[PDB]
RNA sequence: AGCGGCACGCGAGCUGGGUUCAGAACGUCGUGAGACAGUUCGGUCUCUAUCCGCCACGGGCGCAGGAGGCUUGAGGGGGGCUC
RNA sequence: ACCGGAGCGCUGUCUCGGCGAGGGACCCGGUGAAAUUGAACUGGCCGUGAAGAUGCGGCCUACCCGUGGCAGGACGAAAAGA
RNA sequence: UCGGGGCUUAAGCCCAGCGCCGAAGCUGCGGGUCUGGGGGAUGACCCCAGGCGGUAGGGGAGCGUUCCCGAUGCCGAUGAAGGCCGACCCGCGAGGGCGGCUGGAGGUAAGGGAAGUGCGAAUGCCGGCAUGAGUAACGAUAAAGAGGGUGAGAAUCCCUCUCGC
RNA sequence: GGUGAAAAGAACCCCGGGAGGGGAGUGAAAUAGAGCCUGAAACCGUGGGCUUACAAGCAGUCACGGCCCCGCAAGGGGUUGU
């Protein structure tokens, strides 16, 4: 025979927790879900993984010292242009990337890897735009 | 119809009389007349007088009136080149090209009914 | 005897341009950049066909693996238990009735758990 | 060779910061007009090949073409006066059609007049009967003198 | 032919692009009161003309 | 009045004074031509930046109505002396 | 018109550079070469690698193309290394 | 910066059980090939077993080209040789047939033979067209400005005035 | 080196300073048009099919998707989002 094509699946939403949950556990699993890869259906070349919106990300919680330790860097091309911003400070100014990075890295690279990012709207609070469906999760 | 005249066997490069072309490329002869009228390239005279003439076949030959008339390919395909020798010194003869080109517009009609 | 060669060249040159032709660049009309280019594309071919095998062998269990788990549980378990049933095929290629026709599926993951769950 | 150019023999670059090529005079073979190697040059091709050998080849091809039954020993060929009509008859009456090639061995000239002319008729003659040619062609129509020759050729 | 040296040939389309932001340009005319033809922005026709239009003995 | 790295930073950026070209001499070794971590005087750094990178500047498209006008700060750069 | 040392006056040599000059550079039109050139679709870090990479891994910044300008790199061009 | 990530009863370290992955290795299906063996007198052709990474290099076979024997012949204006096009056929291949377009008179099977025979390179030889680049330059910083005239066409030629070396 | 069997080698009108072209007309053929038989490639043009303005590359390979053109079907060629 020859191997199935999913046809132009619908985009199911989802919707995840945050408070509680360990930052880098979380996105193991968040990761899988933005792409195919729990579906029956999964193709590498289409991304039709679920969007996960997030609450409440500002009480992500993580192990050992991190709170201090983590160091979240930056660096312009300006020689000099290192910028390292703790976790600790990370969750007081813009938490939400904490968690979209811890993310960011566990998808691949190649120009869908990113498309999958947008597919991807977590937020400090909770609260979302309650578009639609967006079922609850665990 | 379809009118043609063609610029074979003629000095100055490409580049040039390629630029002067497209610029007009496909439009009327009103339009295009009044363009080469205020264009500043050597090919302004050129591309005029051989599409003048690409009218000209239009008129007595041909015929598909003067009023219809819109232009159609104007390509202008290169020619061999001229060889010269340069006054470099040091010792060497460098060599220099005047090329030469093919303007070729073709203007038809307008209507097909 | 003027063993002058001819045209012969120029037609096997033909041929590995014939070959090439359509790559990005001069080497779809250089018949020696094209020839390195085809170098390339050909050991590609072979090695991309062993490849392929493994590709989609792993595509299936991709597939095969997520579904199990939205039923039951792990691929690994589903094949352990059908290898310990009998089922000495199940055929990794059409292991994806999970994709059409998940009762089948489903009731061989019965039959899984059942071998030696 | 390369060597016979109403050329130089002086090298027309340098030889080291030329920046071009390295080389010489415009009669080595990598140049224009520059001769070739190792080719058209005037080669006999001839040699030696053993007596009885190649002998009994005549034998065995002649007598091969016994195994293919076609030859006779004509005493006379009417065609006296070498004329082509006659002999032309002759051909007809003798068994001769149009289309079979006549190493036409034999030893009058009148005879190989006619035949010297014939288009389908090499005439071959027997002071030199030779193998080649009688696979080529046809008709041992020899003359009982042209047997004598061919007789007295082998001797073994 | 000394220092700069363009180091490996430039490609086809680069050649192309450079001559992207050239091509030619177009011209700009304008309606000649007092007169029927073009001519260039605020200046005069030798066939048309200014206010008063001096000159204009074209044969 | 710090030490050090980056081809002991930097000659398609400069200098060429030092350096190991051909002259000559000097002290010097060699029967000698010449030679000597021994010295001395002189002595031609090659206009045109293809790609990258850097600094300024535009053209196209962009932003899932079309125009003006006023903004927000993601990120980044500068500024940090001292009697 | 040969190599040091000094001193006076003098001075954009310097402190330290600022304007000005015309002529080139830059925009309009006419003409229009060169060396070099495997093909390019050519950012960076950090490792590696026959030991100094846009091409390799990991991992990188940034829409697409241009104009003027500088010169770190492409082990830059010219020298089949004196 | 452990590749990364991210992990703190661990996604670390240790130790035990089972499972799965994952190589072109191996199993299977099919075609080739090589060595041995066997049927087949049987050449052909089939069954069986075992080898088939590979530079220099040693062995075996074959495609192709230029000309000759074949040629007083065979092919061809209803069309030779190249040339251009191809998603058909044959051969593992190098090629061969086919067909469409072009072209305008040579070409040569089956069997043999004779060789200046097969190009990607040698800062290789000639010839051709590009690359930079519509860029550098367009020869002295003594200098040009206008009127009319010729003409299809005047900075660039000629008559006059003006300037300057 | 070579038009063509033969010069029959282009009268005339047309635009244009000419240059060169557009018919007329020449011949079997002017895509034999005058250093012209036959017109490979590099080579620069022009029209149309596909694709490209969040984009990391020895440039292709392999598969999936879509766009155009084929094909009676099933199949195919061309293209490239990934």
């Amino acid at each position: 025979m020859k191997t199935y094509v999913p046809k132009q699946v619908e985009p199911r939403w989802v919707l995840i927790d945050a408070e509680g949950k360990t930052l880098g556990r979380l996105a193991t699993k968040i990761a899988t879900l933005l792409r195919g890869k729990h579906r029956p259906d999964w193709t590498p070349n289409v991304a039709m993984g679920d969007f996960v919106v997030v609450v409440n990300a500002d009480k992500i919680r993580v192990t050992g010292k991190k709170l201090e330790q983590k160091i979240y860097t930056r660096y312009s091309g300006y020689p000099g242009g290192l910028k390292k911003i703790p976790l600790e400070k990370m969750l007081a100014t813009h938490p939400e990337r904490v968690l979209e990075h811890a993310v960011k890295g566990m998808l691949p690279k190649g120009p869908l890897g990113r498309r999958l990012f947008k597919r991807l709207k977590v937020y400090a609070g909770p609260d979302h735009p309650h578009q639609a469906q967006r079922p609850e999760k665990l | 119809m379809e009118a043609k005249a063609i610029a074979r066997y003629v000095r100055i490069s490409p580049r040039k009389v390629r630029l002067v072309v497209d610029l007009i490329r496909g439009k009327s002869l009103e339009e295009a007349r009044n363009i080469l009228r205020y264009t500043n390239k050597r090919g302004a005279y050129f591309v005029a007088k051989v599409l003048e003439s690409a009218a000209a076949n239009a008129v007595n030959n041909h015929d598909m009136l003067e009023d219809r008339l819109y232009v159609k390919a104007a390509y202008v395909d290169e020619g061999p080149a001229l060889k010269r020798v340069l006054p470099r010194a040091r010792g060497r003869a460098d060599i220099i090209k005047k090329r030469t080109s093919h303007i070729t517009v073709i203007l038809g009609e307008k209507h097909g009914k | 005897p003027r063993a002058k060669t001819g045209v012969v060249r120029r037609r096997k040159h033909k041929k590995i341009l014939k070959l090439a032709k359509g790559y990005w660049g001069l080497r779809s009309k250089s018949f020696r950049k094209a020839r390195e280019t085809l170098f390339a594309a050909g050991n590609y071919a072979y090695a991309h066909r062993k490849r392929r095998k493994r590709d989609f062998r792993r595509l299936w269990i991709v597939r095969i693996n997520a579904a199990c788990r939205q039923h039951g549980l792990n691929y690994s378990t589903f094949i352990h238990g059908l290898k310990k049933a009998g089922i000495e095929v199940d055929r990794k290629n059409l292991a994806d009735l999970a994709v059409r026709e998940p009762q089948v599926f489903a009731e061989l993951v019965e039959r899984a758990k059942a071998a030696q769950g | 060779t390369r060597g016979e150019v109403a050329y130089s023999g002086r090298k027309i670059w340098p030889q080291k910061h030329t920046g071009r090529a390295r080389h010489g005079d415009i009669g080595a073979p990598i140049f224009v007009g520059g001769g070739v190697v190792f080719g058209p040059k005037p080669r006999d091709y001839s040699y030696t090949l053993p007596k009885k050998v190649r002998k009994k080849g005549l034998a065995m091809a002649v007598a091969d073409r016994a195994r293919e039954g076609k030859l006779l020993l004509v005493e006379a060929f009417a065609g006296v006066n070498g004329k082509t009509k006659e002999f032309l008859a002759w051909a007809k009456e003798a068994g001769l059609d149009g289309s079979e090639s006549v190493l036409l061995v034999t030893g009058n000239e009148l005879v190989r007049r006619a035949a010297r002319n014939l288009p389908w008729v090499v005439t071959l003659a027997p002071e030199g009967l030779n193998v080649y040619d009688i696979v080529r062609t046809e008709r041992l129509v020899m003359d009982l003198d042209a047997w004598e020759v061919f007789q007295n050729r082998i001797g073994g | 032919a000394k220092h700069p040296v363009p180091k490996k040939k430039t490609s086809k389309a680069r050649r192309d692009a450079r001559r992207s932001h050239h091509a030619l340009t177009p011209p700009t005319l304008v309606p000649c009161p007092e007169c029927k033809a073009m001519k260039p922005p605020h200046t005069v026709c030798p066939e048309c003309g200014y206010y008063a239009g001096r000159k204009v003995l074209e044969v």
